[PDB]
């Protein structure tokens, strides 16, 4: 729980020991049917972040390369990215307040790459500035490729800002350079300033379920899920409000919505749970509440709040916007040069991930640069900078839009 | 980017 | 149930129909039934309320004896009557209505058949 760094995953890497190398295992997980993977989710780890008075980083055994008595003070985490080029537009959702970013470049795939930059375009707006160059071509074809291929990746550094940190050419089935690589994300990539003394902040993102047949009915229950702090550092055991939480649904009045706390127990920490959220990284919140409620996968989408909360929230939506000219990074010559992206119609499907929460976007009035919405459930305010609307272009999901609370 | 002729020499000499 | 069984015992006292005769075919006839449940309740008197669902699955099991509450319906649970007596039939039905009838109005809930 100390980093949420990004990844930007095209075809044919060879992810497991990529990613397993910078997060030692997979989690236990379950519940098939799940979400689909282009929809919000999150990344976690199985291992920390440390050295040995080394450039090594190893999994925590203290001695195999050599000793050095690792700190057992924290755990490194990380955000997911399958290993296919469809991975652009949720990964730009998850790129604005995540906390830096590694930069996949294969040469199993065109090495006149057309992916990385249609895959990394929001260097400007959301904070997309700590990459790396990750060559992913010692295997099949050698020095040649390779030594055309670094000045094909240094004519990417100029104005597109592709120099974070310099290549690294492997395999990583070999596992090679990872000395060189948590060194580099030790030293080269730094930490960000946060607040701790701020009141604490969730939107729920990623339930789950503790009740399968078999035990008793004087078990401790309750409802688990997911989430990663935006403010504060959540303690246990206080009056955690969820302020609307459930639709009110025939709500006539605006002192119609219902008072709901509760208290928390797991905090899933690796091996431990501290009981103070950790934040950077996945969080792993239980509630004390024992409804149908929560515990389904009824709730996704709603804060946690305090007695006494600021935000109001009721639908009366109007925000201000302006769009992208066009498919965001696509151009292929064989009869792609009209993939358009057209103006915002009236009464139209979206997706308004304002914050890190996935709601459908309905919209009501167009105008050229502002509009007047309403949405499919009763959402909280977040944040007026990002409103990143996305939009169906194709099988999948793009990102189109940029917002402004009005 | 001397990391590359690090690899270039020692890597590729030794492993794949 | 007549364990004064004496007069004329034919042997030491039933001895070939109480070995397993007698025990063997006891023809006990009896049908199952499941009667359910479906208790919640929200607010901070439903937290104490949902602190008493639960405590209302503890009473339930605990003390007018319905027994052995499953966790098979993930929802919401059952608890099981069966007749070796059938008067655990109105006691199941007089504590549930009395829970419904003076337990889950004083905290605000949601209960019915």
């Amino acid at each position: 729980a100390t980093i949420n760094i990004g990844t930007i995953g095209h075809v044919a890497h060879g992810k497991s020991t990529v990613v397993k190398a910078i997060s030692g295992v997979h989690t236990v997980r379950f519940k098939n049917e799940l979400e689909r993977n282009i929809t919000i989710k999150l990344g976690y780890a199985n291992a920390k972040i440390y050295k040995l008075d080394d450039p090594s980083c190893p999994r925590p055994e203290c001695y195999r390369g050599t000793k050095g008595n690792f700190k057992l003070v924290r755990h490194v985490s990380f955000v997911d990215c399958p290993g296919h080029d469809i991975l652009m537009a949720t990964m730009l959702n998850g790129a604005a307040v995540m906390d830096a970013a590694l930069l996949l470049i294969a040469g199993n795939e065109s090495c006149p790459q057309p992916q990385t930059s249609e895959h990394l375009a929001a260097i400007e707006i959301m904070k997309l500035k700590h990459i790396l160059i990750l060559q992913n071509k010692i295997d099949l074809v050698k020095e040649s490729q390779a030594k055309e291929q670094y000045e094909q990746i240094l004519a990417f550094v100029q104005g597109t800002v592709a120099e974070g940190a310099p290549i690294i050419p492997i395999s990583a089935q070999l596992k090679y350079n990872i000395e060189v690589v948590c060194e580099y994300i030790v030293k080269k990539i730094p930490v960000p300033p946060r607040d701790f003394t701020s009141e604490p902040r969730l939107i729920v993102i990623r339930s789950f379920d503790v009740n399968k047949p078999g035990c008793e009915v004087d078990d401790l229950k309750g409802g688990v899920a997911g989430g990663s702090i935006l403010k504060g550092v959540l303690k246990v055991g206080q009056e955690i409000e969820v302020r609307p939480g459930i639709v009110s649904k025939d709500s006539e009045g605006k002192l119609m919505c219902k008072p709901i706390f509760s208290k928390i127990v797991s905090l899933f920490a690796e091996h431990n749970d501290l009981q103070y959220a950790a934040p950077g990284g996945l969080i792993g919140v239980g509630t004390k509440i024992d409804p149908t409620l929560c515990r389904a996968d009824r709730m996704v989408g709603q804060v946690l709040g305090a007695v006494g909360a600021l935000p109001e929230i009721f639908t009366e939506l109007e925000i201000s916007y302006f769009l992208l000219r066009r498919l965001l990074g696509v151009r292929t010559e064989g009869d792609k040069k009209a993939a358009k992206v057209q103006k915002l119609s009236k009464n139209e499907v979206l997706m308004v991930n304002i914050g890190s929460l996935s709601t459908g976007g309905r919209v009501s009035a167009v105008k050229a640069d502002l509009g007047k919405i309403v949405l499919t459930n009763p959402v909280c305010t977040e944040v007026g900078e990002k409103i990143a609307l996305s939009r169906r272009v194709e099988k999948h999901w793009r990102l189109i839009g940029w917002g402004q609370i009005r | 980017d001397y990391t590359y002729e690090e690899l270039l020499n020692r890597v590729f000499n030794i492993m794949r | 149930d007549p364990s004064i069984l004496d007069s004329l015992d034919l042997n030491e006292d039933e001895r070939e129909v109480l070995i397993n005769n007698i025990n063997r075919r006891l023809t006990p006839q009896a049908v199952k039934i499941r009667a359910d449940i479906e208790v919640a309740c929200y607010g901070y008197e439903g937290i104490d309320a949902v602190k008493e669902a639960l405590r209302a699955g503890l009473n339930c099991s605990t003390e007018n004896m319905p027994i052995k509450i499953n966790l098979i319906a993930p929802p919401r649970y059952v608890m099981t009557t069966t007749t070796l007596e059938r008067t655990e039939g109105l006691s199941v039905l007089s504590q549930a209505m009395a829970v419904i009838k003076e337990k889950i109005e004083e905290k605000r809930g949601v209960f019915n058949v």
